[PDB]
């Protein structure tokens, strides 16, 4: 039928295989031959089917790695609303929308950049975005 | 310039790459300075996927900078 | 006058003698 | 010298829909390769030219317009299904001439009294540079 | 041989088209044609510079023949910072109206190209003076050609 | 719509469908065995659905550039010129690359999860012993629109 | 300006050099290949082993030469015109301090001079410079196909080759005719050569057409 | 102060970076394989010479006369 | 009662080969062939790898030069 | 939708066609060809099996992939 | 905890934290003596 | 003027390219490596490391600088 | 002899060469000047494609078999139409 067996405890959290490159394939472990080495340590990092030859592990490590794609969104989520909240003219912009910029990126002044800090109204300055975040903020009734 | 940079890994062959690499080492082994992971020129295919990285991130990048000023200024 | 002669001999005719008589020359076989 | 060849006669090819990958008008005029093995069980296998055709009991035989096509099924044959296979060439007026074992023995192993056509006893630093051999029908090698 | 090119066996049993291709670019290399001996290597590059200087002569009486048929030079030396020196007519069927019209300058009557390799100036500086000149003047590298 | 669509295939009471037996009657003529096997190979093979994921939500990245600048969803949308550009622009580029990845994977299929022994499908057998005609067909039809478009 | 243009100039050439020089020493042999000579100076590569061996021989060391010179010398007749092209107009402050940073070179060279040059046709009407302002593109044209020849290599083409010649095999009405010699696709080196030349002819028409129009343009 | 003074700056920070990781292959070359320690880099060992650098000119200048800072036909292999 | 010849074991030698990838380099000699029809007896280890991985070959006795 | 815009739906017609070529073709001969029969035991990504026959540079189905890059940058 | 310090070894992970450090001292100094065009000192 | 002096020098770009292109044609068929013992013609093949390496530092130098200078005034 | 390929004396005899031709040129015969006591043989270098994989598998100094492309035939083009 449809269940749910799992296992409990495959493989062990340690930080042994952190500190040992190229674990993971058998001819990329042995060390650095030349520097062709460090190039096929990156291009077979996430080919799990060359690592192993059965479906069973295959499936548990793209069914974890999606887990963190999953995780990254998120972070990236949480940033844009964050910043939308601190550093931007959205309330401002709620006011007058037809005619003011959606800014929501504002840099430190070091070198000069501070020149990228436009004009975008609403007694704001700053990077004027274009993902359309604003209207997308207001369509929620924020 | 990205764009433009592609161009001399799509174009050219690993072979000349190579040799030219030989050379340098050479002089590294009058300073005693031959690093020990051995210099080696990029794969065949690596070549080509450099190559065909760097010239689609030149011509995307081209048109967006082409865009979001254009269309910014204009309204 | 001249020109209305001599343009078309170089440009449609002579091309032509030419790509013709290469094309036996090339395909000969002996 | 034990070595008369095998003297191809006519058997009967396996199942196959046909495909595109047959033999062309190079098979009426210049030549085309046959390939007889002989099978103990009727299973499936992979054609050189694409797709998958059954194998019959027995005598089978198959025509291939190639010699690299006729060794390239002639080493999955030997490898997957531990088989025997010579195979042949076919003039266009009809003389078969006997190609590959050649001597009843594959390449890979020794014949006491196979010939040495092609050898230079010396090391390939030593040949002679392209000035010892101008307006000569020599090359360096040769 | 038995085929182009008459110079390479080894091209000329190639049945693919690989030949016609290769026997095009490995025409001039005399080294590597087949039976090629230390005087013959010479004696074709001799005859062949005479056939290089043979066009270079052929190419100037070119120059000097359309200059003063087509040309602008008994005029333009009457005024050289306002004329436009003329290089050739220009005949092409193709042409509309428009572009009869426009091509049509330099004071001439039809279609012209205006020259831009500066011949004008320095067959002024070095003394001719009319059409008669330069067409002696295409004879005679005509004949230096022959 | 979603959710009665849900309520389709069998998974442990007796109601529902079977993926294997609805792609085991669909066989034709032409076509012979059929859909027969393809549920196996797709479903021992990983690089078999991403390649097959791809293409659909790579396809779909790019109806949805094509509606959001004429359907403009969302209030104060229609006049913002910056955003309807980069919009419109930034979903053709997603959904270009996705389409193109979708190629990559069934290509990788082809060299190492495919087997004509055990996962022997009838379809993808046809599509292959005819391919000298599909490339010839792509062929002409990519010249004569390339001779009449530009 | 002057001082950095000059040394721009000056990297040109020894770059140029460099791949020359390197192709002359290692004609006869070098490590990855110590017996080079015996091949002659222009042979397609020496296969993949070994790490691959992709434009070895001394004749793709001149290849590679020549983008360096049409670039080097792109960079020479550039500074050229454009120094004499303010100077001509009296406008030699122009000059002095635009070219001191890239977009001047590309605002107020390029795109600025070139207004004219592109107008040579249009849904309004034509110019003298119509002829210029085609041969223009025509440039681009056969230098955007250089392209083809350097990044697709061989073995892709000659696959595509023989589909197409089962194609005309089978066809009712065309297998009456046959090809005397059969068709392959372009053999390696010829592809490098053949891909230069509309490279080169392109680059060529390209910098002739706008360096004329542009300065016929104004007269001045 | 606008391209000498700047410039001997410079030529005294670039040796600093030449000549310690000079030293660091030389220190690291005597070992089983020179390979391991240069893609996972021995810390400690680049600390205790890491402020070498503070005197390149002086310990390099040196090496130049005792002829230890080239080698004369022992390329390749050792 | 003939004493082995070239070198015995361990001993660094000079590579003398032209088209070597180790010429002018030092290797260790790990066996020498006692066979006298041998046509490349010594057997030497080296420290690097050339193009192909390769870390050893065959070597003839005037092609080897003993260092110590 | 005059006719100027009928050119240029038929240009996208053009480049997705193209591109559908390259790619196409790359899945069906990934594991044999006419040239080299035994493509497949090859791998997925290889740069080529030597000078022979011609010349067979770019036949490994990561080089179609590879090829139809410029084309979607393209289209 | 051995394993910890060596994977903070590798040479990736040093060249953040070095070129880290690096980017937060040159902006430091442009911070305290900005536009910087001659070394007025001697 | 501009289509005289442009002429030229594309015209002698293409011409100093074809001397070393031909130089390398005759280390190859030509040379004789016994004929020319130790002259100076052999020892430009002796210590042909240092003179690539050398060029290949004179290029690095001026391209970083040349481009450095550059983006900066950009 | 379309292709030419050519065996040195380096050869160690090891038949990673004449399992690696695709279209059987090379072959082994019997030698004395190894501990293997084989050597390679190049007799039908007709059908030589030109496939280079035949000396990538040479483990020795530099190379024990060598090929040396010439002039091209219809199965040394490998045509197949
Ligand atoms: C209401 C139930 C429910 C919901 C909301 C989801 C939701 C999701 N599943 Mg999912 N899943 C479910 C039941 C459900 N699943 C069940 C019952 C199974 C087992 C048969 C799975 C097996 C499954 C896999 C194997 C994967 C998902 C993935 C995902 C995510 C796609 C993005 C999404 C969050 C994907 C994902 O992102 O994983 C992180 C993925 O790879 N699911
Ligand atoms: C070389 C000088 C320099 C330095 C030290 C920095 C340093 C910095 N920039 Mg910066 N930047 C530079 C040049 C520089 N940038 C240039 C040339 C541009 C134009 C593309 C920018 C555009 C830029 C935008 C932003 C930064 C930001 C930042 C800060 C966080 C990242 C960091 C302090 C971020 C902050 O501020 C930010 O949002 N930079
Ligand atoms: C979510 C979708 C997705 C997923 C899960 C994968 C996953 C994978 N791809 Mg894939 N791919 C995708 C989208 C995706 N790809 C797309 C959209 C394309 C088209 C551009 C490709 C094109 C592609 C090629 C051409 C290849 C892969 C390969 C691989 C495998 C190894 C990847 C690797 O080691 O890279 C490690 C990560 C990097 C090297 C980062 C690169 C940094 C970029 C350039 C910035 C892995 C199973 C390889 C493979 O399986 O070979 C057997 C392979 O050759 N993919
Ligand atoms: C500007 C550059 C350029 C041009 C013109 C082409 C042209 C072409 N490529 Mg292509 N290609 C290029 C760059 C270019 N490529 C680059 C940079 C790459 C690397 C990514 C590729 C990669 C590539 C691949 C992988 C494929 C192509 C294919 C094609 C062909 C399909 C289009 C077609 O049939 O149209 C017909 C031809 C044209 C539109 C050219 C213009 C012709 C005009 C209309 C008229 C020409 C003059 C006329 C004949 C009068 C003759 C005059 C007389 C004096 C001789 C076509 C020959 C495909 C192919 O051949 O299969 C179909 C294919 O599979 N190319
Ligand atoms: C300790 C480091 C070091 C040292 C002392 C040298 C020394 C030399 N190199 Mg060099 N090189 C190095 C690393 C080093 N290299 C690395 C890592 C690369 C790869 C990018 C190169 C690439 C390279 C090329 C391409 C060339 C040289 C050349 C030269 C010579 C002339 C100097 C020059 O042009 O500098 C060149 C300087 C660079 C290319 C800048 C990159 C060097 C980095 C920034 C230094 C790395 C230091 C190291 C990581 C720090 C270790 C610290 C330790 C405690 C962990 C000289 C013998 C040239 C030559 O042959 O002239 C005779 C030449 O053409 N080298
Ligand atoms: C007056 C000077 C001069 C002379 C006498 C030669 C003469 C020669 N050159 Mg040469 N060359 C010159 C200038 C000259 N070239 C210049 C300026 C360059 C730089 C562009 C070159 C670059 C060059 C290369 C790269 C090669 C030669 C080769 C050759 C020899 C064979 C040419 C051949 O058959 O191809 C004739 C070619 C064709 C008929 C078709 C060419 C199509 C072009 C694109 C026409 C436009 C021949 C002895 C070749 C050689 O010796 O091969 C072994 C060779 O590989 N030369
Ligand atoms: C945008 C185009 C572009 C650029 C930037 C370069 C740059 C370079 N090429 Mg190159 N090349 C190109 C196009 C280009 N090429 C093309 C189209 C071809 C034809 C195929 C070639 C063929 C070619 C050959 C054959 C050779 C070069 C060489 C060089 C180097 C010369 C030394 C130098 O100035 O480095 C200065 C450094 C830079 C410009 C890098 C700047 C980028 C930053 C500083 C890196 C870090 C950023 C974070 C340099 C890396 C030669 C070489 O190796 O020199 C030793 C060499 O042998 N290239
Ligand atoms: C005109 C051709 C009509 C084509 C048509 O209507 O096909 C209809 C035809 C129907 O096949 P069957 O009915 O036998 O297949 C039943 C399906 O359920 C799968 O078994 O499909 C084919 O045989 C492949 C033809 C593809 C042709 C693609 C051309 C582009
Ligand atoms: C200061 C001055 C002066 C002087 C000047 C001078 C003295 C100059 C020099 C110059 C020079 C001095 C230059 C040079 C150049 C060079 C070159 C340009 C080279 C070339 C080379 C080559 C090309 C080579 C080739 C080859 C090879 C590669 C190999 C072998 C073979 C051969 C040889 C062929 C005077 C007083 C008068 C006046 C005032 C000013
Ligand atoms: C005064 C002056 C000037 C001039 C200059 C000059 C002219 C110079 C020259 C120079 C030269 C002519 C040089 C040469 C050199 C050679 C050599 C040979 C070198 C070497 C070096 C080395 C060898 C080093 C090494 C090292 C060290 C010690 C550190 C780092 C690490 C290493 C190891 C790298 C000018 C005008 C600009 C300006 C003003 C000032
Ligand atoms: C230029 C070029 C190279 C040369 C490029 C090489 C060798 C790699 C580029 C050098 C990289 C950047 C190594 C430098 C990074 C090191 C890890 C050192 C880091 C130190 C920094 C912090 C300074 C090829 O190898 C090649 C191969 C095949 C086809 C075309 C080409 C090609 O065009
Ligand atoms: S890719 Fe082409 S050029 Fe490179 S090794 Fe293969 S055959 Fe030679
Ligand atoms: S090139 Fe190919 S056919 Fe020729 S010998 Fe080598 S492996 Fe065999």
């Amino acid at each position: 039928e449809v269940k749910i067996v799992v296992d409990r405890d495959p493989v062990k959290t340690s930080f042994e295989e952190w500190a040992r490159p190229g674990h993971f394939s058998r001819t990329l472990a042995k060390g650095p031959d030349t520097t062709t080495w460090i190039w096929n340590l990156h291009a077979d990092a996430h080919d799990f089917d060359s690592h192993t030859g059965d479906l069973e592990e295959i499936s548990r490590k793209v069914f974890s790695a999606h887990f963190g794609q999953l995780s990254i969104i998120f972070l990236w989520l949480s940033g844009m609303y964050f910043h939308g909240a601190r550093f931007s003219n959205y309330e401002a912009w709620l006011s007058d929308p037809t005619h003011i910029g959606p800014s929501a990126q504002v840099v430190w002044p070091i070198v000069g950049q501070e020149i990228l800090n436009g004009d975008v109204g609403g007694g704001f300055r700053g990077i004027q975005i274009t993902s359309g975040f604003f209207q997308l903020w207001r369509a929620s009734g924020i | 310039f990205v764009w433009a940079f592609s161009l001399m890994f799509l174009f050219s062959g690993r072979g000349y790459w190579q040799e030219l690499i030989e050379s340098i080492v050479w002089a590294h082994n009058k300073l005693k300075v031959a690093p020990a992971t051995q210099p080696r020129a990029l794969s065949i295919i690596q070549g080509r996927a450099v190559g065909v990285t760097h010239y689609l991130l030149g011509g995307i990048a081209t048109t967006w900078a082409f865009f979001l000023a254009r269309i910014i200024a204009v309204g | 006058n001249l020109p209305s002669i001599f343009v078309p001999l170089v440009g449609l005719v002579f091309p032509a003698i030419a790509m013709t008589s290469l094309f036996l020359y090339v395909q000969k076989k002996k | 010298g034990f070595v008369p060849p095998q003297l191809d006669p006519s058997t009967p090819s396996p199942i196959f829909g046909g495909s595109t990958g047959g033999l062309l008008r190079k098979a009426q005029v210049e030549e085309f390769y046959v390939i007889t093995w002989t099978s103990p069980k009727e299973q499936v296998f992979e054609m050189p030219t694409g797709g998958a055709a059954i194998m019959r009991e027995g005598p089978n035989l198959l025509k291939l317009a190639r010699k690299e096509q006729c060794l390239a099924l002639g080493n999955r044959l030997r490898s997957k299904y531990k088989i025997a296979y010579q195979f042949y060439r076919v003039f266009p007026n009809g003389e078969v001439q006997y190609l590959h074992p050649k001597d009843g023995v594959y390449p890979e192993k020794v014949n006491a009294g196979r010939q040495g056509v092609g050898q230079n006893f010396r090391s390939i630093g030593k040949n002679v540079s392209p000035i010892e051999v101008k307006f000569t029908g020599k090359n360096s090698f040769d | 041989e038995l085929r182009f090119p008459r110079f390479s066996q080894g091209l000329a049993q190639d049945p693919t088209t690989r030949r016609i291709w290769f026997g095009i670019a490995t025409a001039h290399d005399f080294e590597s044609h087949d039976d090629i001996t230390e005087e013959r290597l010479y004696q074709n590059i001799f005859a062949s510079h005479f056939g290089q200087l043979a066009i270079i002569f052929l190419w100037t009486s070119g120059n000097l023949f359309h200059v003063a048929w087509q040309g602008n030079f008994e005029s333009w030396i009457q005024d050289p910072l306002h004329v436009r020196p003329i290089a050739h007519a220009i005949w092409d069927p193709h042409f509309g109206q428009p572009a009869v019209e426009a091509f049509t300058r330099g004071g001439a009557a039809g279609p012209v190209n205006i020259a831009y390799s500066g011949v004008y100036q320095w067959w002024y500086t070095i003394g001719l003076r009319t059409n008669e000149d330069l067409y002696t003047g295409a004879l005679f590298l005509l004949f230096l050609s022959t | 719509l979603f959710l009665i669509a849900g309520h389709m295939y069998r998974t442990n009471w007796g109601i529902g469908h079977g993926l294997k037996d609805i792609l085991e009657a669909h066989k034709g003529p032409f076509t012979g065995q059929g859909h027969k096997g393809l549920y196996e190979i797709l479903t021992t093979s990983w690089h078999a659905q991403l390649s097959l994921n791809l293409a659909m939500l790579g396809s779909t990245t790019i109806v949805v550039a094509h509606h959001m600048y004429s359907m403009p969803p969302y209030p104060y949308l229609a006049t913002d010129y910056g955003t309807q550009l980069s919009l419109f622009t930034h979903h053709m580029w997603i959904g270009g690359f996705l389409i193109v990845g979708a190629a990559a994977h069934a290509a990788i299929f082809m060299v190492r999860d495919y087997d004509p022994t055990t996962r022997y499908n009838d379809l993808l057998d046809r599509v292959l012993r005819h391919r000298d005609a599909i490339i010839s067909h792509l062929n002409w039809v990519c010249i004569f629109l390339g001779f009449h478009s530009f | 300006g002057d001082f950095l243009v000059h040394h721009a100039i000056a990297l040109g050439l020894h770059t140029t050099t460099l791949i020359l020089v390197k192709g002359a020493l290692d004609a006869r042999g070098s490590k990855l290949m110590p017996d080079k000579k015996d091949f002659g100076y222009s042979f397609p590569c020496d296969g993949p082993g070994r790490g691959g061996t992709c434009d070895i021989s001394a004749w793709d060391a001149f290849y590679l030469a020549v983008f360096w010179m049409l670039n080097t010398i792109g960079w020479v007749t550039f500074y050229w015109h454009w120094k004499h092209i303010t100077l001509w107009q009296g406008n030699v402050s122009q000059f002095n301090e635009s070219s001191t940073y890239l977009m001047g070179w590309l605002r107020d060279y390029l795109w600025l001079n070139s207004s004219q040059l592109i107008n040579g046709y249009n849904p309004f009407g034509m110019n003298s410079l119509s002829v210029w302002a085609w041969m223009f593109l025509f440039g681009h044209l056969v230098w955007a196909t250089g392209f083809m020849f350097l990044i697709s290599w061989r073995g892709y083409w000659q696959e595509l080759i023989e589909t197409l010649a089962w194609a005309h095999e089978r066809t009712p009405l065309a297998n009456l005719i046959r090809w005397r010699d059969k068709p392959v696709a372009l053999s390696i080196v010829q592809a490098r050569l053949v891909g230069l030349a509309h490279f080169s002819v392109g680059y060529i028409f390209t910098y002739a057409a706008f360096l004329i129009a542009s300065t016929s343009g104004k007269f001045g | 102060g606008e391209f000498i003074t700047p410039g001997v700056l410079f030529l005294y920070i670039a040796g600093w970076i030449g000549w310690v990781g000079r030293s660091y292959l030389i220190a690291v070359s005597g070992e089983k394989k020179p390979a391991m320690r240069e893609i996972i880099i021995d810390v400690e060992l680049a600390a205790r010479i890491i402020p070498r650098g503070f005197i390149w000119p002086v310990a390099a200048y040196r090496e130049l006369i005792n002829g230890d800072l080239v080698v004369d036909d022992a390329d390749i292999g050792y | 009662k003939p004493p082995p010849r070239g070198p015995k074991r361990g001993t660094k030698v000079k590579i003398l080969r032209r088209e070597s990838y180790w010429y002018n380099g030092t290797g260790s000699v790990v066996t020498v062939d006692q066979d006298p029809n041998t046509r490349y007896p010594v057997v030497v280890r080296f420290a690097k790898v050339n193009y192909a991985g390769v870390s050893t070959n065959n070597y003839a006795l005037d092609e080897i030069k003993e260092v110590a | 939708l005059g006719t100027a815009d009928f050119l240029v739906h038929h240009i996208h017609a053009f480049t997705i066609h193209v591109t559908v070529l390259i790619l196409l073709k790359g899945v069906l001969f990934a594991r044999s060809s006419r040239l080299i029969p035994d493509k497949a035991n090859l791998g997925f990504r290889f740069p080529c099996d030597g000078p022979g026959r011609g010349g067979t540079c770019q036949v490994s189905a990561w080089d179609h992939v590879f090829l139809g890059l410029f084309w979607m940058y393209n289209a | 905890m051995r394993d910890i310090k060596t994977y903070l070894s590798v040479a990736p992970v040093l060249s953040t934290l070095w070129f880290g450090a690096l980017a937060g001292l040159l902006i430091e100094i442009n911070r305290l003596f900005p536009d910087a065009l001659s070394f007025p000192f001697f | 003027q501009a289509a005289l002096y442009t002429h030229h020098q594309y015209i002698a770009g293409f011409i100093m390219t074809g001397a070393f292109a031909h130089g390398a044609i005759f280390f190859i068929r030509d040379y004789n490596p016994e004929q020319n013992e130790d002259n100076v013609l052999a020892r430009m093949l002796d210590h042909k490391e240092a003179i690539i390496s050398h060029l290949s530092w004179a290029s690095l130098f001026l391209g970083f600088h040349t481009l450095g200078l550059y983006v900066h005034n950009d | 002899m379309s292709h030419s390929v050519k065996i040195y004396d380096t050869c160690i005899g090891c038949t990673q060469c004449v399992r690696a031709c695709p279209t059987d040129v090379l072959e082994m015969i019997p030698w004395d000047g190894c501990k293997a006591k084989q050597i390679a043989s190049a007799p039908r270098t007709e059908d030589c494609v030109g496939c280079k994989r035949c000396e990538s598998a040479c483990p020795t100094d530099f190379l024990s078999v060598r090929v040396y492309l010439g002039p091209e035939t219809t199965r040394s083009m490998a045509l197949s139409y």
